[PDB]
């Protein structure tokens, strides 16, 4: 960690590393409960979560 | 003098004792500035760049 250092002119990328997560569930924020029955087409029914 | 003139000298180090490659004898010795032949110069390329 000591300051005594001389720049180097030419520098490159040597070695790439990736680390990824390759399952995606998807999420799905829902204020209105699924588990409570929906209102019929012309008559709806919510009852929040 | 009308029948001398004195002349002063000082002596051409460069012409008299680097001539040839004497001076690629030189070990060990910090360099700057040098032209460079082709295939170095091809290899330190980046570098100059």
């Amino acid at each position: 960690n000591n300051d005594d250092v001389i720049k180097a002119s030419n520098k490159y990328y040597l070695n790439n590393y990736l680390e990824q997560f390759g399952g995606n569930l998807v999420l799905f924020q829902s204020s209105a409960d699924l588990s409570k029955k929906f209102g019929t087409k012309k008559e709806p029914n919510l009852e929040s979560s | 003098n009308d029948h001398v003139t004195r002349m002063y000298l000082v002596i051409d180090t460069v012409m008299t004792y680097t001539q040839g490659n004497v001076l690629s004898t030189v070990q060990n010795a910090f360099v700057e500035r040098q032209h460079l032949p082709r295939d170095v110069y091809n290899y330190l390329l980046p570098s100059l760049r």
